[PDB]
RNA sequence: GAAACCAAAGUCUUUGGGUUCCGGGGGGAGUAUGGUUGCAAAGCUGAAACUUAAAGGAAUUGACGGAAGGGCACCACCAGG
RNA sequence: UAACAGGUCUGUGAUGCCCUGUCCGGGGCUGCACGCGCGCUACACUGACUGGCUCAGCG
RNA sequence: AUGAACGAGGAAUUCCCAGUAAGUGCGGGUCAUAAGCUUGCGUUGAUUAAGUCCCUGCCCUUUGUACACACCGCCUCGCU
């Protein structure tokens, strides 16, 4: 089932030699 | 008419324990393969016992 | 928790080095596997339980069995009970109560022989701990201190059920019978106060006001004794920070100090009238 | 209690069919309790009123004790001449014996009577919660119950169920021929312890594009690559 | 502009005002190694072998056991006969 | 004029399909351990027996 | 000629707000003869209430927020 918008989810914060 | 009533009931029932278990869980912690296909009633089989069905508690 | 897989039940048994005429102390013995393994395996089988229906439950399933009478059952905490003497101990053990009840193992008399317990991963990986490590704890320096510690088996969590929280491991433990002459409570309490704050410097650490009204207290208990006149001028923290110069430990920190590093620290103190009791 | 007065126990007594089937449970719930044999073993009889179940349980040569709230239950009992001992009470306040008394337990018909609300000061679940608690506490450790039942609906059956798992019970319950309605007896048992292109060919379709048909050869290798 | 939206995030395939830092599919991995700063905690710099067919952003949506607000009924209820 | 979703009538399609009982005598029509539901009678003193007296309506 | 059970009936609920329930008798249909079903009729005539969604059943409005599905985490050992 999918959420709503009623449903909270936050936006995830993105962060040898030659020799 | 009466075959569904069986049907819903029965469902109701199953459907009643199985919203049991998740409070059971949270606040603590049948007869398929003898159903006669030709008419209603219990046929006795060989491999198993008598007809039964266990339903664990948790 | 409870274990359910009979091999790694079995490699306990094993490596723990059971003798038919050995006493076994039990803790969390869980449905009964182990249990009646041990009562298999030994004269007598301790086991320790707080609740009764757990104590029921064992005593169902051992029911019925030759080795019925060779179960006995220890209803209520361990941490306060009195333990009776055992030959090797066993434990599934929670992590809430895992630090002190080693402690208690660490202070149980007769001496025993071996004890297994079941740890979490950061637990027994701080057990182990060697100087220079971030794991490196008051627990670690203790328990090198007082017993010799082996990391045994890295144990999953499919074997338990419910499977809890971080993977499981196993420890084996022994005390060092004689133990070293160095009084535990003495030694507990200077770690205690070096590891308020692991990484900052002895000198820092003893620049602390409780710290200097506990040895306030244990030096005028020392004098009170001794009849030593205590000058009106002394300072307190300044003898603490001239020994501490005059044993080297001013600049090293606490992270980074191994067993005998802390027995030349009390052995100054203790020479220097300092007590930490 | 009131129904069970005289008339109702002289009714109870002169009844072949109610006398059979209380024969048949009660030895359906003897089998259903692992006691050991020729190891006689103490019971508790609930729902025993006229001893019918405890005259089958001394017929197999077990103890018990009947517990009852109908005085002329116990009468007819007492006038039936049984073995076992008989107690006036109700589970609902309490079963008043000692911990580790009673080495089994059965139940006859007793136990679908404390689902509903029938005084002001009454109340279904925390008296069931109190009978399963006594009933946890005066029996032996390890021991079994057996409690039989006739449900009406659901409602029972969770409240039961539930205020047997919180009072320590573990187990389940069995029924006897559920698929038939004759014989369906409820018996509480507790104890103290190629595909690819398929989908790629449906995705196509919701793409709404043209698409072969689907057959027999659809995924198919042809033969083998070098 | 992909859209949320932006008077700048415009004057951009009709592609050039000046100049700086910086990304190049997902992981391995801010890891190993070396250098360097710091009393320390840590800071700056920073891979490869290998492994994978994805990773990710934006928006519109039927049905859906159910859930909540109300209303009606003595074939529902309270008090009763 | 019109109309037959009411139809009727021994006619036409080698028209499509599926197959190759009457009278007579007797018994039985819940016989009953029961579970499943409606009714009548009463379980007495606001009553039962006996006798007397005196009031209706739809049909 | 005899007076069996029957001492107000434990846990599903049936019907009901005024000349109504209940008591009480009398007709029609079925009928060579039953008395037992259904329809009505009259006589004596009550208690409680002018309320509610607590349950049941039905009809609405909102919603796919709650549970569940889904996210992510946690997800068998023992020799060579």
């Amino acid at each position: 089932h999918r959420p709503g918008p009623l449903k909270q989810q936050n936006k995830a914060h993105k962060g040898l030699s030659r020799v | 008419r009466n075959k569904k009533h069986q049907k819903l009931k029965h469902q109701k029932e199953a459907e009643e324990e199985e919203l049991e278990i998740p409070p059971q869980y949270q606040a603590g912690g049948p007869g398929a393969e003898y159903k006669a296909k030709k008419a209603k009633g219990d046929v006795k089989k060989k491999g198993r016992p008598d007809p039964y069905a266990y339903i664990p508690l948790n | 928790h409870i274990l359910k897989n009979p091999l790694i039940i079995n490699s306990i048994i094993d490596k723990a080095a059971l003798r038919p005429t050995d006493v076994v102390l039990e803790v969390g013995p869980g449905t009964g596997n182990m249990t009646v393994k041990l009562l298999e395996k030994a004269k007598k089988v301790v086991a320790c339980e707080l609740d009764p229906r757990l104590v029921a439950e064992l005593h169902k399933r051992v029911q019925g069995t030759p080795v019925a009478s060779k179960l006995q059952v220890l209803v209520g905490d361990v941490l306060k009970t009195d333990l009776p003497f055992f030959d090797t101990c066993v434990a599934n053990l929670p992590y809430q109560i895992s630090s002190p009840f080693v402690f208690k193992l660490l202070l149980h008399r007769p001496f025993f022989r071996c004890a297994i317990l079941m740890f979490q991963r950061e637990f027994a990986l701080r057990l182990v701990a060697k100087p220079g490590d971030k794991l490196y704890c008051r627990l670690s320096i203790n328990t090198q201190l007082l017993a010799r510690v082996d990391h045994l088996m890295k144990v999953g969590k499919n074997n338990f059920r419910p499977p809890p929280k971080v993977e499981s491991s196993v420890v084996r433990i022994e005390p060092k019978n004689p133990p070293p002459p160095i009084n535990f409570q003495e030694w507990d309490g200077l770690v205690r106060i070096t590891f308020v704050r692991k990484n900052k410097t002895l000198s820092a650490a003893f620049k602390s006001s409780a710290v200097q009204q506990l040895l306030e207290k244990n030096y005028r208990i020392h004098c009170s004794v001794h009849n030593i006149i205590i000058p009106e001028d002394f300072s307190i923290a300044d003898k603490i920070q001239q020994i501490l110069t005059s044993t080297g430990f001013s600049d090293k920190r606490a992270r980074s100090m191994d067993i005998d590093d802390f027995i030349r620290l009390l052995h100054g103190f203790n020479a220097e009238g300092i007590h930490f009791s | 209690e009131l129904f069970y007065d005289e008339t109702e126990a002289r009714k109870y007594v002169r009844n072949s069919r109610m006398i059979d089937i209380q024969t048949r449970m009660a030895g359906r719930a003897l089998e259903l309790l692992y006691l050991p044999e020729n190891k006689p073993c103490y019971l508790l009889d609930i729902g025993c009123g006229t001893g019918l179940s405890g005259s089958y349980l001394s017929d197999e040569g077990h103890y018990w004790v009947g517990l009852d709230i109908s005085p002329a239950m116990l009468d007819e009992a007492v006038d039936r001449e049984i073995e076992g001992d008989l107690l006036l009470g109700d589970m609902g306040q309490g079963i008043p014996f000692k911990p580790g008394t009673f080495d089994g337990c059965i139940s006859i018909s007793a136990v679908q009577w404390l689902c509903n609300a029938n005084k002001k000061s009454e109340n279904p679940a925390k008296r069931l919660y109190c009978f399963f608690a006594s009933l946890f506490s005066v029996l032996v450790r390890g021991s079994r119950a057996v409690l039989q039942l006739y449900p009406e609906n659901s409602e029972q059956l969770e409240l039961i169920t539930t205020q047997a798992t919180k009072a320590g019970f573990s187990g389940g319950m069995v029924v006897d021929y559920p698929n038939s309605a004759k014989a369906k007896k409820f018996y509480l048992c507790l104890f103290s312890g190629r595909a690819w292109v398929l989908e790629k060919k449906e995705r196509h379709r919701r793409q709404g594009r043209e698409v072969r048909p689907d057959t027999q050869y659809t995924g198919r290798k042809r033969k083998p690559r070098f």
